[PDB]
């Protein structure tokens, strides 16, 4: 069955190298590159007292929640930097968070392997945890919300699974991945995601079949982080081997390659500008770079964070970037 | 041009201090990883040396090199009550900062919880508190155009000892402790010849440290405060070169001027903070 | 095991048997999306700073 | 600001307060990453003080976190990080584990990584040797030549043990970093006393290389 | 959630009395709380507010130095200290739940209310229209007037809605102008820009018979509108 699935593989293989007519490259040589996108840091939110691990933005792109090691799930208005709430996790060792859409619930979840749901909007004027989805059987990686009853995990038993909230059950499970499932993206329809694992392979799953559509293989180490295309037909991954990739779901290819000889570090977390354009990855290295993702070229660099990058988000509206970092701050950058 | 030279020398020297005492205040207040009660101690230290190197050190220099207090008496009476102040300060900070670490190494427990902010505010404050019982006391009385401090026999008593000799042996105490304790630990560390050679290099890294510290607290400030301890006892018989007592002077101020290089400079924290900038 | 291999070759034949199309017409989509949305991109094209949130 | 801003910012406030208060008394606690392989004698001395499992216990005015991560059953460099800060790590090391395949290899190797891990360069470790009375028992009869067939020594229990604790002191490889060995017969009630001697020490050497003195 | 108002009662002129508030169901200590009289035949009066965790705290121009408002977190009893009790003061006090941060929804939860009867530059809120009467199924409008306009720099609109219906407490309509309070049927609509507000019920049933209290909340001294109660 071995000979079988490897002929398969080379089939696919043959079939990728045959809609393989002109690279990214090729046809974006002609665009003008922007020259030189510069943010700079607007706010900075204090107040976490370890490294942070996620963060994840509002739909309304003023609202944001934080999760780091202190056992703090931190939500900031970041217009005036006010916090929100603060949310003590029953487990200190969260490593993502997720807003959800509507803005009534907030999850996280990490080492316990179980993803917490938070009700925000209670009648009481605290938050509570309104459902302890259980059933993962490693450490929650990434988790996201599809609606205020729906939310998406990833997690290191190389599963990702989808939970109806309300019956704390899960929906479906996606299975296929081989090593730990580290990041999650759902489309914007959230009608099927992709995510990034530890085997160097970003699989495309459909939400309600629960079947892996495609399988994109470009990586040669542990994805760390994925983000679909503002259009919902790409998504560019970040993986420890210090490059990023710009999948086509219909190509079924990587399209561009975002790495620099500078760059030896690994990528925490990728995200698109609003028109997608723009690629901004977290490195290791301390700072954020901003990559012309039709061009390839490092457009811009985000310096000011003491320690590693670990997450930044780009809000719905476009108009900022929110990148968390280890040295516990998150810098507003417009 | 005699007076040129030294003129030169004595600018390098405050300059040099209030470049380093200012550089050691920036990195306590820009970053948040040297904001440490031991690090709060160090960057007291360096204001106070700071304030010595842009208060004290301007006028003394000019006396020095006019050779003759071309100010005020009332200018005279403030600018050497500055001088014992900070002085006095600057060496209950060493003191305050070996407290600290006699209490880090000898109680850990305490260290990991009872230490606060607040003890090195108090600490800070105490050290303050003793320069001003050193320095005031003349003022509230206990005493031609000459600048020198009080030599009433009972006040030079009391303000070597107060300012240099008990904080002397209190250093000595609790270095000597903190030494005993350095031991201990090596020795228990080695309670295979790697172990041995790293216990022959810690034993001769805790022998040099403690040598830099209490070596360049003596040989600034005790030259001076022996001369200013024997002198009014010799108010006829000794007599002052007023060369040498210059030297023995400009050691205890350049006291001030080598206390960010031992405390902090040669902090390997200190060191990447500056590396970060 | 013999069920893990099975699995493996159906999940491969599933996945190799879409329609894929030119990566000229993919990149030809991607071009055309950012180009039709450069103006609604603040980070792209920064807003004036009476427009910005984030001042 | 406005009135509603005003109290946000109030509330805001309160909660940077709680924040403040909650990290000082979270910077008071001994972080303990409780590690081993597989049927080390991990939940013997877990008895004598899911994904994660965190143990908060009181010794001698210190409070300490023990977080026994072993039922992680995936690639630790994926979650080695989230321990990038705690005081030592509390290795368990079953001594009746060389006539059992390796498992006391595989624990040797486990123990490299640990000390070797870019993330534990001066993390100290507390190596216990678990089930010391039946490596007795099985050290009379059995050599010492399964695990170590360089081991060319007495096939006694005092020396078997010492070149096994010795195996392990050589993967230190750093002089920021210390291995406090002790030795377990899981019925000794006594073994948070040497976890807790061992933290004293880290902390004055800890203080002492802040003083230059170390 | 309830809040319980205990005291009242009658008192002579001049006298002195305490009221208490027993909350309950509601993480009390993070939020802060109103005293809100009605004269026993006129509208809504803000009393008093202390903030959570009692750290700020403000009073009606007219009971200032009188009043006392403070709060008791342990026990959760919000407490008004009431000396100097002139005739003006009779009045239903009501405890008032509010909580701010970013979207949250201030005077959403009214007390019950204590009756207290004694013996014998402020933003001015105006509802010129008053006693309409109404049919079950049309839609009505009821407009609010400010002196001041209540957007404010940030484009939050302070205006309050409220519902004090025959016999029961006040209860949160929409919190700020256009923003539709939680547990309210989406038959009321609010709108309005500057100082010209109104507020439209699309089909009005027979619960919604009452009287609309305008609020506003940009500065502190919070005035009601006399009410413009629906009739049938
Ligand atoms: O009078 C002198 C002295 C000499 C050196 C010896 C003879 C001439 C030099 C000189 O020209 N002057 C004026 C400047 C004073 N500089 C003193 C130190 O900066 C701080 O002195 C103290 C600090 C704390 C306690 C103290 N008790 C007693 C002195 C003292
Ligand atoms: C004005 C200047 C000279 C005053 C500063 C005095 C300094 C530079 C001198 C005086 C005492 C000296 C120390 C005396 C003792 C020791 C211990 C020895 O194992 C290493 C050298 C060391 C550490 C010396 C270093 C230099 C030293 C600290
Ligand atoms: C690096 C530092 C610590 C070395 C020590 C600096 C001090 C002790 C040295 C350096 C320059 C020296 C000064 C040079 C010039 C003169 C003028 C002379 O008429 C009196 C002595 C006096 C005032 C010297 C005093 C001592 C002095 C200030």
């Amino acid at each position: 069955l071995r000979q079988e699935a490897e002929q398969l593989k080379n089939q696919i293989r043959d079939a990728r190298k045959a809609c393989a007519d002109a690279t990214l490259s090729q046809i974006t040589n002609n665009i003008d590159p922007v020259g030189r996108i510069q943010m700079r840091t607007r706010r900075t939110l204090r107040g976490h007292l370890a490294k942070i691990y996620a963060m994840h933005w509002g739909t309304d792109s003023r609202l944001l929640v934080s999760a780091s090691q202190d056992g703090k799930l931190i939500i900031w208005d970041s217009y005036t930097t006010n916090k929100v709430h603060a949310i003590p996790l029953r487990s200190s060792w969260v490593m993502t968070c997720a807003y959800a859409p509507s803005g009534n619930y907030v999850a996280c979840g990490g080492l316990d392997n179980i993803c917490s749901i938070y009700n925000l909007k209670t009648r009481e004027g605290n938050v509570r945890v309104s459902r302890e989805l259980a059933g993962h059987t490693g450490y929650l990686s990434c988790c996201r919300f599809l609606d205020d009853n729906q939310i998406v995990t990833s997690s290191g038993d190389t599963t990702c699974a989808l939970w109806d909230i309300e019956t704390g059950q899960q929906t479906t499970t996606f299975t296929g991945h081989t090593g730990d499932v580290m990041s999650l993206s759902l489309a914007p329809d959230t009608r099927l995601f992709v995510s990034g694992a530890c085997d160097a392979s970003a699989k495309l799953w459909d939400v309600r079949e629960g079947m892996c559509r495609q399988t994109f293989t470009g990586h040669e180490s542990d994805i760390n982080a994925i983000c679909f295309f503002p259009n919902g037909n790409a998504f560019a991954t970040g993986s420890d081997d210090a490059t990023c990739r710009l999948f086509d779901l219909r190509a079924d290819q990587e399209l561009m390659t975002y790495s620099h000889d500078n760059i030896i570090c690994g990528i925490t977390s990728v995200s698109f500008s609003k028109s997608g354009r723009l690629l901004l990855a977290g490195y290791d290295d301390f700072n954020c770079n901003v990559w012309d993702a039709l061009k390839a070229d490092r457009a811009g660099v985000l310096a000011g964070h003491d320690n590693r990058v670990s997450c930044l988000g780009v809000t719905d509206d476009g108009m900022a970037v929110a990148t968390g970092s280890w040295d516990s701050f998150l810098k507003i950058w417009n | 041009s005699y007076q040129v030279i030294t003129s030169l020398l004595l600018g390098t020297l405050i300059f040099c201090a209030v470049l380093g005492n200012a550089c050691v205040v920036a990195a306590i207040a820009l970053e948040r990883s040297l904001q440490n009660v031991a690090n709060y101690l160090i960057g007291s230290l360096a204001v106070t040396d700071l304030m010595v190197s842009v208060l004290v050190l301007p006028m003394a220099a000019l006396y020095q090199v006019l050779n003759k207090w071309t100010l005020g008496q009332v200018t005279c009476d403030l600018f050497i009550a500055l001088d014992v102040l900070c002085c006095t300060s600057s060496i209950w900070h060493l003191c305050a900062i070996a407290l600290d670490r006699y209490w880090a190494i000898t109680d850990p427990i305490d260290y990991v919880n009872k230490r606060t902010p607040r003890r090195a505010a108090a600490l800070i404050s105490l050290t303050w508190l003793i320069g001003f019982l050193i320095s005031i006391p003349p003022m509230l009385g206990w005493r031609p155009d000459a600048c020198t401090i009080s030599k009433d026999h009972g006040y030079t008593i009391y303000s070597t000892f107060g300012a240099f000799y008990i904080p002397l042996l209190l250093m000595l105490v609790l270095y000597g402790r903190i030494f005993r304790a350095a031991r201990f630990r090596i020795r228990k560390t080695v309670k295979a010849e790697a172990k041995r050679k790293m216990a022959l290099a810690r034993e001769r890294k805790t022998v040099k440290t403690l040598g830099i510290i209490m070596g360049t607290f003596i040989l600034c400030w005790l030259p001076f405060f022996i001369v200013a301890l024997v002198l009014p006892f010799c108010e006829s018989s000794c007599h002052m070169p007023t060369l040498l007592g210059a030297i023995i002077n400009w050691l205890g101020y350049s006291n001030s001027l080598l206390n960010p290089v031992i405390y902090a400079y040669f902090n390997k924290d200190f060191q990447n903070a500056f590396k970060k900038i | 095991s013999i069920a893990q291999a099975r699995k493996l070759v159906e999940q491969l034949k599933m996945e190799a048997n879409i329609d894929r199309i030119k990566v000229s017409k993919a990149a030809a989509d991607l071009m055309a999306y950012c180009e039709a949305h450069a103006k609604e991109d603040p980070l792209l094209t920064p807003v004036p700073a009476s427009e910005n949130p984030f001042r | 600001l406005s009135a509603e801003e005003r109290a946000a910012l109030e509330r805001s406030k309160a909660i940077e307060k709680n924040l403040k208060e909650d990290g000082i008394s979270a910077a008071k606690d001994v972080k303990l990453l409780l590690l081993g392989a597989g049927e080390s004698g991990k939940n013997t001395i877990v008895k004598q003080m899911t994904g994660i499992v965190e143990t908060h216990f009181t010794f001698k005015n210190l409070h300490f976190r023990l977080f026994d991560v072993g039922a992680q059953r995936s690639e630790r460099k994926k979650w080695i990080h989230c321990f990038e800060d705690v005081t030592a790590i509390i290795f368990c090391v079953a001594l009746s584990g060389y006539d059992q395949v390796n498992r006391m290899h595989a624990s040797l190797k486990l123990f490299d990584s640990i000390c070797n891990n870019k993330f534990f360069i001066d993390t100290s470790i507390i190596l216990f040797l678990n089930k010391k009375d039946l490596f007795g028992e099985k050290i009379k009869k059995s050599p010492l030549t399964i695990c170590f067939p360089e081991y060319t020594g007495p096939n006694t229990y005092e020396d078997a043990a010492a070149y096994i604790q010795a195996q392990f002191e050589s993967k230190n490889r750093s002089p920021n970093k210390e291995i406090y060995c002790h030795m377990t017969c899981s019925t000794d009630t006594n073994n948070i006393q040497v976890v807790f001697d061992a933290v004293t020490d880290i902390i004055i050497a800890n203080n002492l290389r802040g003083c230059g003195l170390y | 959630v309830q809040l319980v108002e205990s005291g009242g009662g009658l008192v002579q002129p001049g006298g002195s009395r305490k009221l208490s508030c027993s909350a309950s169901g509601f993480a009390f200590s993070s939020f802060g709380m109103h005293w809100v009289r009605q004269a026993p035949e006129k509208g809504l009066e803000w009393v008093a507010y202390i903030s959570s965790g009692s750290g700020t705290i403000y009073y009606a121009d007219t009971v200032k130095g009188r009043f006392t408002i403070s709060r008791d977190d342990p026990k959760n009893t919000l407490f008004l200290q009431m000396t100097s009790l002139r005739s003006e003061d009779t009045a239903m006090y009501y405890c008032v739940r509010s909580i701010y941060y970013y979207g949250s929804s201030p005077f959403d939860f009214w007390g019950q209310g204590t009756t207290l009867t004694v013996s014998s530059s402020d933003i001015v809120m105006t509802q010129a229209t008053s006693s309409v009467p109404v049919t079950p199924g049309e839609s009505v409008s009821i407009s609010c007037r400010s002196s001041k306009s209540l957007l404010h720099s940030n484009g939050n609109t302070y205006l309050y809605w409220f519902l004090q219906r025959p016999g029961q407490s006040p209860q949160l309509l929409i919190y700020r102008m256009s923003n539709l309070a939680s547990g309210v049927p989406d038959r009321f609509s609010g709108s309005g820009s500057g100082t010209a507000f109104t507020l439209t019920i699309s089909r009005l049933e027979a619960e919604d018979v009452g009287v609309y209290y305008c609020m506003q909340h940009l500065e502190y001294p919070l005035t009601f509108g006399a009410g413009t109660k629906l009739e049938l």
